[PDB]
């Protein structure tokens, strides 16, 4: 899953900027 | 649920993923060309105002240990949905519902990922969990959420 999950931990960090 | 070796690893390759010039911090033409990869286009504003709720040392930018506190944090990420679908809807350009694999090769590489074919076929593969030979929306929330 080490692509996958660089890609989800991508959108995680933007939704997380975005939010807090 | 606790940090581990593992995922401050993973972090890191994300980081490595929006630090594209390798200088080892997050400026907000980086975050902006990262996000424009994933289907949105932030303001001057924004961008400023995201890197602001997390940039500890006041120097305008995201280092890799603000970025790891912000990623560790126990939080419940409200806005988690709408950034997974418009990834969605950035992968499946041409809005048929399916991810295939040149669609997945296409985003991959604006995001800086070069995959071989072996690369794109174990994507697909991991994600394709029903086994029709391509990624739907259900399918990717899952490789989306994982933790
Ligand atoms: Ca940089
Ligand atoms: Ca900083
Ligand atoms: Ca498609
Ligand atoms: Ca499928």
């Amino acid at each position: 899953r080490r692509k996958w999950q660089k890609t989800g931990n991508a959108v995680r960090a933007i939704g997380r900027l975005s939010s807090m | 649920d606790q940090l581990t070796e593992e995922q401050i690893a993973e972090f890191k390759e994300a980081f490595s993923l929006f630090d594209k010039d390798g200088d080892g911090t997050i400026t907000t033409k980086e975050l902006g060309t990262v996000m424009r990869s994933l289907g949105q286009n932030p303001t001057e504003a924004e961008l400023q105002d995201m890197i602001n709720e997390v940039d500890a040392d006041g120097n305008g930018t995201i280092d890799f240990p603000e970025f790891l506190t912000m990623m560790a944090r126990k939080m419940k990420d409200t806005d988690s949905e709408e950034e997974i679908r418009e990834a969605f809807r950035v992968f499946d350009k041409d809005g048929n519902g399916y991810i295939s694999a040149a669609e997945l090769r296409h985003v991959m590489t604006n995001l800086g990922e070069k995959l071989t074919d072996e690369e794109v076929d174990e994507m697909i593969r991991e994600a394709d969990i029903d086994g029709d030979g391509q990624v739907n929306y259900e399918e990717f929330v899952q490789m989306m959420t994982a933790k």
